[PDB]
């Protein structure tokens, strides 16, 4: 057991439950659904697909290779080795 | 329904969001009162 | 009131601290802004 | 389809992004009104 | 509006908080910018 | 009941929240007195 | 007193340090604000 | 082909980078217009 | 357009948020640079 | 009793907190002396 | 004194370094505050 | 052209974002340096 | 050959560094042009 | 000398670096404080 | 005795803290000399 | 040339980025130092 | 020369980077201090 | 020999460090030239 | 002997710290000469 220098007690301890100093209650019970204070409703229940605001369409599907809006091509392919754009060699080796 | 990657179900998330909106409405209510006091007792619009 | 599923994909251990925190950081920054840029709020503390 | 490394399928990802776009369109709508008010009541374009 | 696959590779736990956050940080910075560099916004708070 | 993702039950969480509220009410009580002292011994409202 | 379930989803190992820490940081900032923007609190330390 | 350490195959990486390049070219297009407007309505080169 | 393999070795969870983020930060910094070092941009906001 | 999520029992937590309070009381006493010395020599209240 | 169960839910490996560290940081800040905003503490070092 | 094995021991998930990011940060700093320390670059934006 | 702790072989690392070096040579080439433009149009050496 | 058991609940891998580190940070800050607020220390370097 | 969550026994913890105490004393001894020298040569109390 | 074993206990995934990064950060700081505290380097950019 | 067991409880992967790094950060701060507070070092670079 | 906690043998570590030595020597050899040019074309010692 | 929580033995730790000691001696030995040159060439003590 710790003695301590600043006298005794060093702590308070309680048998069954926390007893507050700032009176009672310390908390409110909630038996069921959230009994909100700022009226109702508190949420809109989405049953199906997203019933968006701000009109429709809301996304554009992709059905294959990506159609770039800035034209084509979007990529340069690679085959067998890296084709340098600044001459050779690129690496030395041990 | 399934537990999503956060570990909540959809129903648990919707019950959680009831707190976030009720809290936000409480914060809005206090702030609107605070702005009314700040209007009456400052030159802001005055 | 549509986003109630967000906590299925944003973890409350980060979403709720960042929400409550940044709302407070905004309030701090608005107070510093009105304090630094007005006479009447600066005077209100100086009193008399 | 498979779950990708984030744990979402493509269909779940698309249903998420519907919210991001609708959120941005609501943000954009409020911002346009805010700019109209800031035009009407400030020297910005006067 | 065609990028909605992005959340298959960017995790919404980082994606949405960074999106919602940095958009708010930009809004704060634009208010500070106009506040620091205009008379009319500063005077609007100073009132009278 | 189940342990939620933090490892607390609802009862352990609610018993914990008693501490957070009691601490807040103590902090509020001291702050009310500290504002009264600052009102007496400073020009703030005086 | 209505929110006591928050610790089922916000981990105390972060939510309690951040609550106690930020409440302290807010207090530090309000002191530095009133110090920087008032005569009497500056004078109070300077004494005489 | 194998999944590389990021969890994407080569073909999945190529399909991703097509989005990054297209997004960059859209950003470039908007920037050219924004610079042209800034040229017309500012003393920059004017 | 050669580097489409990069996401085999750079994880998009970090790659895309940094790419979208830092570009936005650079945009902010160039606005602050031109705002601080020009009369006409500041005068544009000040109006009149 | 059970080990709680930190790896301490309730008894081990209370034994630890006796150190935290003893440290706080030692620090408070040492601080009170330093405020007295500052009052004696500085113009603070003097 | 009632809070002695806090270490059942806040890990000492973080709570103690943050408690000792932030107390030291608060001390440093109060010294820098009084040093910057008083003559006599500044003069006490300048000597004579 | 000797160090081609460095990526056997430095992980590209960190080393590439740091190489690309820091070179960008260095470039931003050299622009801010020459902007702050020269008349003409400041004048160039101010125009006329 | 063995995978090293980063998850790449030597040959995969060396192929990776071919991209890194080429990326610097492209950056270097653009920079030499941008310095020459600055020499022509700024007073830097002029 | 009572706290010999602190390293049972604070890991030495953090506690010793934080101890040795922050002590050094405090020494630096105290030197900068005396340097910024005294003539004689500044003069001690300026020489003659 | 048991290894605690840090992986040290009480005896290993106490044998560690003897180094921290004796290290703090050596720091204190060296610091006191530096304050004495500073008192001799500076105008601090002088 | 005696420390060749340091990479048995310092992990190259951090020690090589920290070496190359900080050596660059040092060079940036020395340039900003000589720039801010000399006439000729400030003038070298300004021309003539 | 008595502490050589410290690496049984502080991991070299953090202790050696923190040592070599902070020793360099200290050396930088000392150089900035002597630079900002002495004429002769400021003049040493200006030369002539 | 064993892999040490970093994953490298002593021989692999020493082969790595040769790159760090020669990388430092290259950086030093460039820096000596950069200082020599600064001595010729600036008033530093001149 | 056992591997400690860092993965080193006591002997591996002490053979490491001999590098930290001798490294600090070399840094000290250079710093003395750097201070001597600073004393000779600067008004510091002079
Ligand atoms: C000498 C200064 C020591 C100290 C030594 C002792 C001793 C010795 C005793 C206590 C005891 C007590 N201590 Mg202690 N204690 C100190 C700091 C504190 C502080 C604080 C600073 O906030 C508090 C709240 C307490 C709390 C308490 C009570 C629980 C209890 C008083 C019961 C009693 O009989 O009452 C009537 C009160 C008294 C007889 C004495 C009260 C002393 C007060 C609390 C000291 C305050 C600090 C003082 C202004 C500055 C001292 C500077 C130092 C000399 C450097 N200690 C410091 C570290 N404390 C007593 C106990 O356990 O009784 C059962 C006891 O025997
Ligand atoms: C004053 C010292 C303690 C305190 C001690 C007590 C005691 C003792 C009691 C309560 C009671 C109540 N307290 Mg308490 N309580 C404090 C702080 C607070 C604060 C706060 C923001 O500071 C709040 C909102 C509460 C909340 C409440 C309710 C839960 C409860 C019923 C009130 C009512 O309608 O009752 C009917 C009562 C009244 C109309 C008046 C009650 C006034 C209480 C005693 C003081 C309230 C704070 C005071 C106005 C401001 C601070 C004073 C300065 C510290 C000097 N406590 C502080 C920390 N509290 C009561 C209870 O549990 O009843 C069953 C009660 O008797
Ligand atoms: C302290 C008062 C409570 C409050 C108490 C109630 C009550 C009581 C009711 C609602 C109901 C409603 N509330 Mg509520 N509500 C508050 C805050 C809000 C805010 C907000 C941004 O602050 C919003 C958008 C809402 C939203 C709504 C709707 C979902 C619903 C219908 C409103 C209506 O026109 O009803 C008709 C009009 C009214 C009921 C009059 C008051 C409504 C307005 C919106 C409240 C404004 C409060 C004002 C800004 C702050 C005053 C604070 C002072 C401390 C008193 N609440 C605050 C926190 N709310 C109603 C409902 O469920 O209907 C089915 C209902 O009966
Ligand atoms: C009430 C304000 C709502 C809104 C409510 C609606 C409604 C209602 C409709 C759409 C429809 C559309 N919306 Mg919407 N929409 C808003 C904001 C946006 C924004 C944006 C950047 O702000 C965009 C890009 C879109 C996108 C679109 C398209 C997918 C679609 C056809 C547009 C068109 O050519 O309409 C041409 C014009 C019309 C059809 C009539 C006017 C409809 C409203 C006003 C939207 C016009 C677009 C314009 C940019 C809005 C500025 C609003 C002001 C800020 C107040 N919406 C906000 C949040 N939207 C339409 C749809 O889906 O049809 C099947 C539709 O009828
Ligand atoms: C409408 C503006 C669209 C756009 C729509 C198109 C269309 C439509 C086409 C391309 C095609 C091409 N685009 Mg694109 N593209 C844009 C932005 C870009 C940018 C950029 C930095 O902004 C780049 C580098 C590219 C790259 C390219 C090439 C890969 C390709 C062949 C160009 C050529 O010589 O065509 C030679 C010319 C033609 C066939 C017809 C005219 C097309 C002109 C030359 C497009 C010029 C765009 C200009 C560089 C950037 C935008 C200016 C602003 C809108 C003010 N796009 C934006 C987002 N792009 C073309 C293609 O696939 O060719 C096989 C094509 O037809
Ligand atoms: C816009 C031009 C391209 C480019 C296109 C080419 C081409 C085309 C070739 C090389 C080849 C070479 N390139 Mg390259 N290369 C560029 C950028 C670089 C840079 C750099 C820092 O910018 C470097 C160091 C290199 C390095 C090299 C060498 C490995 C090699 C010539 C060795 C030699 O002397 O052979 C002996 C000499 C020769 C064979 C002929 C002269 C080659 C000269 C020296 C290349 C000079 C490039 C010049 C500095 C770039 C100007 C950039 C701006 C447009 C101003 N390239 C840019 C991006 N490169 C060569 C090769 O692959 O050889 C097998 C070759 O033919
Ligand atoms: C700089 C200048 C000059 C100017 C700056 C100008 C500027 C930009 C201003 C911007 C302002 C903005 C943007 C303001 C935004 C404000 C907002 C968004 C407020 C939100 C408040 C939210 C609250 C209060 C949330 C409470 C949550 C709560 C209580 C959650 C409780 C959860 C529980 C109990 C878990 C339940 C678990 C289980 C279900 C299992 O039971
Ligand atoms: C400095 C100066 C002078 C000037 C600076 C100038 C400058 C640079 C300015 C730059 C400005 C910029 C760039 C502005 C950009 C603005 C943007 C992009 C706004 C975006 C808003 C996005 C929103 C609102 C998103 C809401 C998401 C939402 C609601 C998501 C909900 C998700 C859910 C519910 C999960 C569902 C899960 C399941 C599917 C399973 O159900
Ligand atoms: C800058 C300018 C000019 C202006 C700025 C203006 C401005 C913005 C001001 C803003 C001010 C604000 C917002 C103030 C907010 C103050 C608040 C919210 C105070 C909260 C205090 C909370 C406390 C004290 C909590 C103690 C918790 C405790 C002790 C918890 C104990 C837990 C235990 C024991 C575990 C049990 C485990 C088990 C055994 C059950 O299992
Ligand atoms: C402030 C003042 C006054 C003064 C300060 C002065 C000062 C200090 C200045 C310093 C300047 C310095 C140091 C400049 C240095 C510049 C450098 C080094 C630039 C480097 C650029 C590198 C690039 C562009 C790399 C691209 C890599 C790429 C795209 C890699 C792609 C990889 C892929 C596709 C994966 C392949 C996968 C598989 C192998 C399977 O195929
Ligand atoms: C503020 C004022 C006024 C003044 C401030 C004054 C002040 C304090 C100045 C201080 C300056 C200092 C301290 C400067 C220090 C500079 C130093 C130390 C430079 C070091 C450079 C090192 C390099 C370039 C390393 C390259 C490594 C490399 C390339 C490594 C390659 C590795 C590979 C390939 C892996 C192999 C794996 C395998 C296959 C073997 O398994």
């Amino acid at each position: 057991e710790y003695k301590g220098h600043s006298g005794h007690p060093l702590i308070l301890k309680q048998e069954g439950e926390y007893k507050g100093y700032s009176g009672e209650p310390l908390i409110l019970k909630q038996e069921g659904e959230y009994k909100g204070y700022s009226g109702t409703p508190l949420i809109l229940e989405q049953k199906g697909e997203y019933q968006s605001f701000s009109g429709t369409p809301l996304i554009l599907k992709q059905e294959g290779e990506y159609r770039g809006f800035s034209g084509a091509p979007l990529i340069l392919k690679q085959d067998g080795e890296y084709k340098s754009f600044s001459g050779y060699p690129l690496l030395l080796n041990i | 329904n399934k537990v999503w990657p956060t570990g909540l179900t959809i129903a648990e998330s919707e019950e959680l969001h009831k707190h976030v909106i009720d809290g936000t409405r409480i914060f809005g209510a206090i702030a609107i009162v605070a702005h009314f006091l700040a209007y009456v007792y400052s030159p802001w619009l005055h | 009131m549509n986003q109630g599923r967000i906590w299925t994909v944003v973890k409350p251990t980060v979403g709720l601290p960042l929400l409550l925190g940044s709302v407070t950081v905004i309030a701090i920054l608005v107070h510093f802004a009105v304090l630094s840029n007005t006479t009447w709020f600066s005077k209100y503390w100086n009193g008399k």
